[PDB]
């Protein structure tokens, strides 16, 4: 069974490695399980403070710099909001170029995740020494596609590799790693160590090409530089031989996709069954993306082709729509003003106040998002969730694929193991569609280039810009008086997933999916890092 | 085994996009870089350990008997005993200060540890400063938001193989922040002509004329963009869009409005 300590007592991670930014988390275990957690945030930088005042068409700029890893996605909610504000409606091929760029950072986001920032809590990188090249080239035949980064000339080299640097004694990032000399929370077989860790090193490399991608029609990446109020600037964007580039560098990110990404994963969640029964949680929500109509807010929630939703205590027969005007955020439980609680985002107040390491009555940087008083998780899980209860044809046989390939219930997915799942079954789908959406754009572009809309600056106005991110649904909000920013409000996933407690004392997502989490080993907790990783936490996202 | 140079990266107010834009390096790709060049011996984005564990491989490192370099990423907030940025309940200040006094070299990747970033953008409620504010130390300065992986990993295998390159006034290795973008800028000759777009969705804009008039800050910006590309492919005025100055100092206030010279 799941190996589980007699420890009672307080552990502390701090800090959070492998995700972005700076995240404590703090929990009390009895008889080796978690009891009660907190999630808390440790950096502030004060980004809605900073662009107070501003141009409305500069915002854009300052809010992507929230963040590098889901670069691109801020530039693009703060460019949707705007455009809003001033009641633009940008042109087909503007949401198109919009669409597929989101679509890219997708694929690079979830591929780096997987193997460079999640991967570790479930392979054993030094176990793959024990290996047998041959055996492991065989193991890969019967869980994966035939591919030459597979053999066991493959394998071995990368093996070889491995040894040379561990027998240097510079151990770099594996330096204290929590499976060295082996951890009972880890399962794996040697050989599927050494087929994950071929494919993690790959992944450094396939990452490079899924960027260049991206950066075809986003200027550069990270930080594109390619949005402007009422649409795009990229005209090349449109041209055939960029267009061919971004397909082929494209087809070649969704191979690795389909030849390793999914098939690790779904040989880790093989191994690593019991995780479904392990960090649940019940309230989803989801903005939706890759939106055929971006021409309002509204227009965006109904048309996304990933689609948005709410999803209440696990109850899959009932997706609600989503109500903007429901969403708000506390502070009560954070570093911020008494006075601050229940706030929409169209009145959101960030007016910071420390108090002291570890105070339960305030222990985060993030505020606390809530929907009618209820913490929402978003991200993969919540989109997968809400596409499956709809019937979204290709979600449907994706998920039924994985469902079938573990065989387990639907229900297993509201787990750690699930949320981990989720991930790649979105990215498995993205790929699928590539082609497709390049090719409309292709051919809309050939026909007529108009990629930006004629608008003017209100003096006095509000709007709003939804995305759903790698993470999740994101929102960002203005209010324009005097043509300046008088209001700009940024409501970011690992918000809604990371922040603290709301005015109710209520545990965030995070914070739940932590509560009856086994720890083997209470000297190396890898079980907290596995349910805080799936959530794939961005703190410098969370807070700003 | 030859023993491979310690480095030591630290995270303090910073997006992550510059360690991001590191391991877009193909020259040596990153895999390469860290197996063969270096020993990249901390790192909170891609490190196996975490916590008190963490912190240790970092104390282990800062006290390596070969000594280690230090990459710093972000920049420092003051306010408050530096308290607004925290890392194992220390302040950032504190850990860089720290890490900062026996290192044999400190760089500065991105704008924001070279000269405050992001977070430094006026009103600065974290009162954040960059790195040789704070600790009051010469720094080699990678700057741009984030600097290209070119200039960040070129200046590491300078640093390792031939000493200190040559820094302009803002510590910035001359190979690659020599030059104004503009000067390489294949708009130039629309410069010249005075031929500039008025607006985006003019045809103007779709014949590829200079942007200057929509708030392009390449003739008062040093960098290598137009010479290099990112990621192989592109920079933003291919894409259409001006330069908003990310590699000058305190460019949040000096540069914007962005897409004004007002
Ligand atoms: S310089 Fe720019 S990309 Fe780098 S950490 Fe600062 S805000 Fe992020
Ligand atoms: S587009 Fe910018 S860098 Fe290029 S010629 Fe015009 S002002 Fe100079
Ligand atoms: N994805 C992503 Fe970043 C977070 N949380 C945003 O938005
Ligand atoms: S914005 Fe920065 S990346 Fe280059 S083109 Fe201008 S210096
Ligand atoms: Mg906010
Ligand atoms: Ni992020």
């Amino acid at each position: 069974p799941t190996p589980q300590s007699t420890f009672t007592g307080p552990i502390v991670v701090d800090p959070i490695t492998r995700i972005e930014g700076h995240l404590r988390i703090m929990v009390e275990v009895e008889n080796g399980k978690v009891k009660d957690a907190w999630s808390s945030s440790q950096l502030f930088r004060g980004l809605e403070i900073i662009l107070k005042g501003r141009d409305p068409r500069d915002a854009q700029h300052f809010t992507q710099r929230a963040c590098g890893v889901c670069t691109y996605v801020h530039a693009l909610a703060s460019s949707r909001c705007v455009d809003d504000a001033v009641k633009v409606s940008i042109p087909a091929n503007a949401r198109m170029m919009r669409n597929l760029v989101m679509a890219s950072q997708y694929l690079h986001d979830h591929l780096v995740h997987f193997y460079h920032l999640h991967a570790l809590d479930w392979v054993d990188v030094t176990a793959a020494l024990k290996a047998d090249p041959n055996k492991a080239a065989k193991l890969a035949a019967s869980i994966a596609p035939a591919r030459p980064g597979n053999s066991a000339k493959a394998l071995k080299a990368v093996q070889d590799k491995l040894k040379a640097f561990v027998e240097s004694g510079q151990l770099g990032i594996f330096t204290n790693a929590y499976f060295l000399g082996g951890h009972k929370a880890y399962y794996l077989p040697p050989e599927v160590d050494l087929i994950a860790t071929a494919h993690y090193l790959e992944a450094l490399h396939m990452q490079v090409k899924a960027a260049s991608a991206m950066a075809i029609l986003g200027g550069k990446n990270p930080h594109t530089q390619f949005t402007v109020v009422g649409g795009c600037s990229n005209y090349q964007g449109l041209t055939k031989d960029p267009l061919a580039n971004y397909l082929a560098l494209s087809k070649e990110v969704c191979q690795f996709v389909n030849e390793c990404y999914i098939p690790d994963l779904l040989a880790v969640a093989g191994f690593y069954k019991d995780w479904g029964g392990i960090g649940g949680t019940s309230n989803y929500l989801a903005f939706g993306e890759f939106a055929t109509d971006d021409s309002s807010p509204e227009k965006h929630l109904a048309t996304s082709q990933f689609p948005s939703g709410v999803i209440t205590g696990r109850d899959l027969g009932k997706v609600d729509n989503v109500d903007l005007g429901a969403i708000y955020e506390d502070v009560k439980y954070s570093w911020y003003a008494p006075g601050g609680d229940g706030k929409h985002p169209y009145d959101g107040v960030t007016d910071p106040k420390y108090t002291k390491l570890d105070d339960k009555d305030h222990y985060s940087w993030m505020k606390a998002p809530r929907y009618k008083g209820k913490a929402m998780e978003v991200g993969p899980l919540a989109r997968t969730f809400i596409a499956y209860a709809k019937g979204q044809p290709d979600f449907k046989k994706v998920v039924d694929m994985v469902l079938g390939k573990l065989s387990v219930p639907a229900t297993a997915l509201h787990s750690t193991l699930g949320r981990t799942a989720a991930r790649g079954i979105e990215t498995a789908i993205v790929c699928a569609n590539m082609e497709k959406w390049i090719k409309e754009m292709a051919d809309s572009g050939a026909k007529d280039n108009t990629l930006c809309a004629k608008w003017e600056m209100p003096e006095e106005s509000k709007g709003v810009g939804l995305a759903d991110a790698p993470r999740g649904a994101l929102s960002h909000w203005i209010r324009i008086k005097g043509k300046k920013i008088d209001n700009f409000q940024l409501v970011v996933p690992s918000t809604w997933n990371l922040g603290p407690r709301g005015a109710q004392g209520d545990k965030s997502p995070v914070e739940e999916a932590l509560i009856g989490t086994p720890i083997a080993d209470p000297k190396r907790p890898v079980e907290i890092l596995r349910t805080v990783h799936a959530f794939d936490p961005c703190i410098a996202c969370g807070v700003h | 085994a030859k023993h491979r140079p310690s480095v030591v990266w630290l995270h303090n107010a910073e997006c992550t996009g510059c360690t991001e834009a590191a391991i877009r390096t193909i020259k040596p790709y990153i895999d390469a870089l860290i197996l063969d060049t270096i020993s990249l011996d901390y790192q909170e984005t891609i490190m196996a350990a975490a916590g008190e564990a963490a912190e240790a491989a970092l104390h282990q490192a800062l006290e390596g008997k070969d000594g280690y370099y230090l990459v710093v990423e972000g920049g420092l907030p003051t306010i408050d005993g530096g308290q607004w940025g925290m890392v194992a309940g220390h302040p950032m200040i504190e850990t860089t200060k720290k890490a900062a006094a026996k290192a044999k070299g400190i760089i500065c990747i991105g704008t924001c540890s070279a000269y405050g970033g992001v977070q430094k953008a006026k009103p600065n409620p974290s009162q954040a400063k960059g790195v040789s504010e704070a600790l009051g130390v010469k720094t080699i300065n990678i700057p741009g938001c984030p600097p290209n992986p070119i200039n960040f990993v070129g200046a590491v295998v300078h640093v390792l193989t031939k000493g200190i390159p040559d820094l302009d006034e803002n510590g910035r290795p001359k190979l690659f922040y020599g030059e104004l973008v503009h000067d390489n800028c294949p708009r130039l000759p629309h410069f010249e002509a005075s031929e500039f777009a008025p607006s985006f969705d003019s045809e103007e804009a779709k014949k590829g004329f200079c942007l200057y008039e929509l708030g392009c800050k390449g003739p008062v910006t040093y960098n290598n963009c137009p010479k290099v590309l990112f990621n192989q492919v592109n920079w933003p005025v291919q894409a259409g869009h001006p330069c908003l100055g990310c590699s000058e100092p305190d460019f949040w206030d000096t540069m914007t409005p962005f897409y004004e010279q007002g």
